[PDB]
């Protein structure tokens, strides 16, 4: 599995709702509406199917 | 896809008791017994007393 870096970037995460109609999004520790108003040291992305 | 399907969504909103009830269950009422410990039933509210 490919596992990406993102970091020093502003992520907001609205625009994931029109990258795709999504089947399944669900988190842990964080809410996921909240996300917008955090800040994190480095994110990592693994990619799959 | 299915994040963009439309839906068709009710939403029931229910005020609770602190008034007179109109809208109430399918239940059927008895009749009253007084001076007498009894299990009541008033309106959804639940209890045991005389
Ligand atoms: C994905 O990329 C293609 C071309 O690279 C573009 O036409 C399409 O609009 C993109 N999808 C979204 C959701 O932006």
């Amino acid at each position: 599995w490919n596992r990406k870096r993102i970091s020093n970037c502003v992520a907001d995460y609205s625009v994931l709702y029109n990258l795709a109609p999504f089947f399944t999004f669900k988190c842990y520790g964080v809410s996921p509406t909240k996300l917008n108003d955090l800040c994190f040291t480095n994110v990592y992305a693994d990619s799959f199917v | 896809g299915v994040g963009h399907q439309p839906y068709r969504v009710v939403v029931l909103s229910f005020e609770l008791l602190h008034a007179p009830a109109t809208v109430c269950g399918p239940k059927k009422s008895t009749n009253l017994v007084k001076n007498k410990c009894v299990n009541f039933n008033f309106n959804g509210l639940k209890g045991t007393g005389v």
